[PDB]
């Protein structure tokens, strides 16, 4: 904001209203692999989802 | 452990059969016996053969080898 004629407010009196949690980010980084003997259980090595 | 315990029983059956032949080294008309074994593998629909080991050793039959013996 303009004070005088050439001097401008370098920083203003701005009061914050607090904080909040705006989002919950599902981090879809790949998990590890469990080695099993069952033949009916599979795993997606990379991007992809099974369909139901 | 069960596959190892199968091996001990198979190895013990051979030893018992061999001992029986030696014990009857003098009896008249005796015919020696030979122990024969067989493998075991049984894989379910839900089991992935590529990651499976065998079931051990199974005794198949104790024969009765009937070849002619020496004459006294």
């Amino acid at each position: 904001g303009q004070s005088s004629q050439n001097t401008e407010l370098p920083s203003g009196l701005m009061l914050g209203a607090g904080s909040k949690v705006v989002a919950t980010q599902k981090v879809h980084t790949h998990g590890n692999a469990q080695t099993t003997t069952n033949a009916l259980d599979m795993m997606v090595e990379g991007d992809g989802f099974f369909q139901v | 452990s069960y596959v190892s315990l199968s091996g001990l029983s198979a190895a013990q059956l051979d030893l018992n059969t061999t001992s029986n032949n030696i014990a009857n080294a003098n009896t008249y008309g005796f015919k020696e016996s030979r122990a024969e074994f067989a493998d075991v593998y049984s894989n379910s629909l839900f089991t992935n053969a590529k990651t499976t080991p065998g079931g051990g050793a199974q005794a198949s039959q104790v024969a009765q080898q009937f070849h002619e013996g020496s004459s006294i």
